[PDB]
């Protein structure tokens, strides 16, 4: 597994996609906490 | 930019995207207590640029 970042992608042969998972608590520090310098009152 | 605003001055009371750098004031409530214990409160005014 890899990361390809940049211009568009067609997946090649024995190529799919791969899932990563992240450990909990931190998708809420993704998506709520925007920007700590903004939002950091609470 | 998150400010403080208010009457006595609170914290996180006026959001706002740009910066203001004029010659402005802003007004603060200020309770003090002196030597021989009078507790007093004041109104100042601070002009800032
Ligand atoms: N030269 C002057 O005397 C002068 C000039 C302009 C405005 N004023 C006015 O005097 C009033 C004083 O009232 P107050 O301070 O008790 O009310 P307040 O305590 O609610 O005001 C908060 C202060 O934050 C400043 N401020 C707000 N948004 C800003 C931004 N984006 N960038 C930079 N600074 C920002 C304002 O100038 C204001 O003085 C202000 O509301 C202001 O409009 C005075």
């Amino acid at each position: 597994v890899r990361a390809v970042i940049g211009s568009t992608y067609m997946l090649t042969q024995d190529e799919v996609l791969w899932e990563k998972e992240l450990p909990p608590g931190v998708e809420e520090l993704l998506n709520k906490g925007q920007d700590p310098l903004a939002d950091r009152g609470e | 930019l998150s400010l403080s605003a208010g009457r006595p001055k609170r914290p996180h009371a006026r959001r706002a995207l740009c910066l203001l750098l004029g010659p402005d004031f802003f007004t603060d409530v200020i309770t003090i207590e002196t030597a021989d214990h009078a507790r007093l409160q004041l109104q100042l005014a601070y002009n800032w640029h």
